[PDB]
RNA sequence: GCUUGAGUCUCGUAGAGGGGGGUAGAAUUCCAGGUGUAGCGGUGAAAUGCGUAGAGAUCUGGAGGAAUACCGGUGGCGAAGGCGGCCCCCUGGACGAAGACUGACGCUCAGGUGCGAAAGCGUGGGGAGCAAACAGGAUUAGAUACCCUGGUAGUCCACGCCGUAAACGAUGUCGACUUGGAGGUUGUGCCCUUGAGGCGUGGCUUCCGGAGCUAACGCGUUAAGUCGACCGCCUGGGGAGUA
């Protein structure tokens, strides 16, 4: 009954891509926002628009490659039922290093090579790919 | 049923107003249906399979029998 | 209701009784109370007519109301009372004017019910009236067999007649053991069914409970020398013959109804 | 099934206004009456499995009902138990 | 087509025999639905009239009996 | 108050009696609370098959709004009758106000 | 704190949802009589069986018991099992329009508790039809089977027990997301009702199929697609759901 919200965004988000959808709407939350922010920044979506006033809804405008999806894959790794804490050296490696593994550290919502640079670890949230 | 046979009238007339009429009410079936019980769950699988039958004879005929064959 | 004992005895172990809370607890209504000598089932000659009867408690006769003569005038149930004569509870019923009568209790029938006799009362279950007004169908109880007699049918716990037809003087009954019978339409007859239905459920555990019911216990002839009783003798249970009274009449089977002249009011034998 | 002036006497004896038909109280008021009525309903018939069914829909929707009441404020618990007659 | 839509009417009264008469058969069944083309709500009250109908004598269940 | 269509049928040698009978009808109703809405006395009529080998009952038709529990009275009154052959009792949703 | 989840009220709908009571009509059997006669019944074919002590056929009257033809629908309702004439009384749930109220009260659930087809058990009735067992006649190498003629328990009711089924859409419950098409069913809103209409909007449901999934068959917005929460279960066949 609605256990995880980040996992139903990112599932909204595999969906419209699979589904081939321009933008996504969903309701909105802080983490989300910081979420959808660090996508924003890496290139995985172009933009996110918030809009309620006591009823928010969050809409993310996807991006495509000519044919293709650039979101390749996207996972939920410290899901509800199993939260994942990983230390600043044990840090999680995506693709090689090409894919962002959003980190949720003691300073805020970064990806694992801001984490690394910034010297801390945290919760790990999602695999992006 | 019941079939007056009206004055001055042929009696193979009356005999077919008759026969059509007890096949209209539908007896011989009804009485072919209530010579031996048939348990339940034969009367919904013939139920289910008369109904499956006939979409499967009609979504052939609406559109896969519509084609020329030479 | 149906109360189950439990086994802190033998004895104790089989009893089912049937406990009953509307009956009343008290003494009975000594003015509808005469003595009942007990009799052993010996008759003027003193010598015994029928066997296995002797013993048991002491038990006062009360005299209930069979004929229902009271008519037209109301009457209040005023409560349950124990008849040791009977299978069923009787009820003390006062009428209006004053005069309290004991009647066969019905099946429901409790204290504060209205009743009421004669030709014009009602078909709630308790009202008596002859079988020209009763419908055709209804359940009846203690059921006359003349006009005036008083009643004689249906009128242990739990039995009762249902009216099955109406023909011009007549009215066939269905009574309790499938006999259909004809009877006079002027006989009366009591609404509903006689109460105390559960009274074949009680199952008395031991032999001093049929004992203290009055019974007596049973010998059989096998039991018996061949003096005694035709099935009597053998060296070791040996029967070897066809069933018989102790007089040597045939049993199991054989039919002995010769009356022929209330032969003409039956409509079908026993079955 | 609790015609609307039993309803409207409930709710004008438990709420806010007349206009509050949703609080706790009457809500765990109102199951409460129906569950007396239905009790009044189950002395006979004695085998309507599924109207038991409803009633025991509704008596552990006033249970759930009750434990966030008594969870919320215990003041307000410990006065609508004195007031309905429910022993927990 | 329906025709209880076409009038537009609420509930099939059973006292109106003529319309029931109407919806029957000769042998005194009910009509289906797929030949009236009743709709499915009319067709239900019709059967429950012609049921009460049936009851109070104003339609015989079957022609044939004594 | 419920709304109850009661169609009671009468054997035609007693039709003369249905009038009175109406009345004390209306005087197990009316004296209560319960009113009439509709008496349309239909008349006299032939059945379809025959109810205990007669035909040609008359058909009395009533609406009442009512207690319950003299509509239970009433069709005790209807068990007990021997001038009925067959009444059926109906709980509508409205009052019914034409014939 | 807030209202999106969950719940409450107002108001209307559809419904074999349940429990109790009553009543109607057809049919089978039995019982009684009328007419009337040498067949009936049954089979692949016969025979057992019934009938000259009058069968079967037909008419009239009555007695009971059980199930509800037509409607009847790849309809509906219910958590499932399941629920079919009609009417009344008590009663449960679902759903729709427009609002208002509380404010996360929610989801799942080991153990526990309740409901749970048919058969079966116990007690007390009831017993028409059907019918395990049983008997006879057949077929057959044999036939403790199919077939035929009979026929008891049982099927029905009141009350308890049993607690299992291919109890099955062999698919746990809840929440979200993701192209469509044709139907059914039941609410509601609008356009000129201008016309057996056009437009949307909700619930439930049957069929075909897209992406995707799948060992394949196939599922496919009611998923077996993409995910989240909790529970149950599986670890080669047999032994064995046995001791």
């Amino acid at each position: 009954s609605m256990q995880d919200p980040i996992a139903d965004m990112l599932t909204r988000i595999r969906n419209g891509q699979a589904a081939n959808k321009a933008a996504v709407t969903m309701p909105s939350s802080k983490l989300k926002v910081a979420i959808a922010n660090v996508l924003k920044e890496e290139g995985f979506i172009e933009d996110f628009k918030v809009e309620g006033d006591t009823k928010p809804e969050l809409e993310l405008t996807l991006k495509y490659f000519q044919g293709k999806a650039v979101v390749e894959s996207i996972q939920r790794v410290s899901r509800p039922g199993l939260r994942i804490y990983k230390r600043k050296d044990e840090l999680p490696k995506v693709m090689a290093g090409l894919g962002i593994a959003v980190v949720s550290t003691s300073k805020g919502v970064m990806t694992d090579r801001a984490a690394r640079q910034a010297g801390l670890g945290g919760e790990i949230i999602c695999y992006v790919a | 049923p019941v079939i007056k046979v009206r004055e001055n009238e042929p009696f193979d007339v009356a005999l077919r107003r008759f026969k059509r009429s007890c096949e209209k009410a539908g007896v011989l079936a009804e009485v072919r249906r209530r010579e031996f019980y048939e348990k339940p769950t034969t009367e919904r699988k013939r139920a289910k399979a008369s109904a499956v039958k006939r979409h499967a004879k009609k979504l052939a005929r609406e559109n896969a029998r519509r084609t020329r064959l030479y | 209701a149906v109360v189950k004992c439990k086994p802190t005895s033998p004895g104790r172990r089989h009893v089912v009784k049937v406990v009953n809370p509307e009956l009343h607890k008290g003494k009975p209504f000594a003015p509808l109370l005469e003595k009942n000598s007990k009799s052993g089932g010996r008759n003027n000659n003193g010598r015994i007519t029928t066997r296995h009867i002797g013993g048991g408690h002491k038990q006062a006769y009360r005299i209930v109301d069979f004929k229902r003569n009271k008519d037209g005038i109301p009457a209040v149930v005023e409560r349950l009372e124990y008849d040791p004569n009977r299978s069923a509870n009787i009820a003390l019923v006062l009428y209006k004017d004053g005069e309290r009568r004991y009647i066969l209790a019905p099946k429901g029938l409790k204290a504060g019910d209205q009743i009421q006799s004669g030709v014009d009362a009602a078909i709630k279950p308790g009202n008596t009236l002859p079988m020209r007004n009763i419908p055709v169908g209804s359940t009846v109880h203690n059921v006359e067999m003349k006009p005036g007699k008083g009643g004689q049918l249906a009128r242990s716990a739990g039995t009762y007649v249902q009216i099955v037809a109406r023909d011009g003087a007549y009215v066939t009954l269905r009574l309790r053991s499938g006999e259909m019978r004809k009877v006079e339409a002027d006989c009366r007859a009591t609404l509903g069914e006689v109460g105390n239905a559960e009274h074949m459920l009680r199952v008395l555990g031991k032999a001093g409970a049929a004992r203290w019911r009055g019974v007596r216990p049973t010998v059989r002839g096998t039991a018996m020398n061949p003096v005694d009783h035709p099935h009597g003798g053998g060296e070791g249970r040996n029967f070897g013959k066809h069933p018989v009274t102790p007089w040597g009449v045939q049993t199991k089977g054989k039919k002995t109804r010769s009356n022929k002249r209330t032969d003409k009011f039956i409509v079908r034998r026993r079955s | 099934s609790l015609s609307t002036e039993a309803t409207a006497k409930i709710v004008s004896e438990f709420g806010r206004d007349a206009n509050d038909t949703g609080s706790t109280e009457v809500q765990v008021a109102l199951l409460t009456a129906q569950i007396n009525h239905l009790q009044g309903h189950f002395a006979e018939h004695k085998k309507d499995h599924h109207s038991r069914r409803g009633l025991l829909r509704m008596v552990s929707q006033r249970r759930k009902l009750l434990d966030y009441l008594k969870r919320k404020d215990v003041a307000r618990y410990t006065q609508l138990i004195e007031r309905l007659g429910l022993r927990r | 087509f329906c025709r209880f839509t076409a009038e537009g009417v609420q509930e099939i009264d059973y006292k109106d025999i003529a319309t029931l008469k109407n919806y029957i058969t000769e042998s005194g069944k009910i009509v289906p639905s797929r030949i009236t083309g009743t709709r499915a709500k009319y067709q239900r009250q019709l059967a429950r009239a012609i049921k009460r109908a049936r009851y109070l004598s104003l339609l015989p269940y079957t022609d044939r009996h004594q | 108050m419920r709304h109850y269509e009661i169609v009671f049928m009468v054997h035609p040698d007693q039709s003369e009696q249905v009038p009175g009978m109406i009345e004390r009808y209306t005087a197990a109703i009316t004296g209560a609370e319960g009113k009439i809405h509709r008496l349309e006395d239909w008349g006299r009529r032939q059945l379809a098959y025959p109810i205990n080998k007669l035909h040609k009952a008359h058909y009395v038709l009533m609406n009442v709004e009512a207690p319950q529990e003299v509509i239970d009275e009433l069709e005790t009154t209807f068990r007990f009758n021997d001038a009925v052959i067959r009444s059926m009792v109906m709980r509508t949703k409205h009052a019914v106000t034409e014939a």
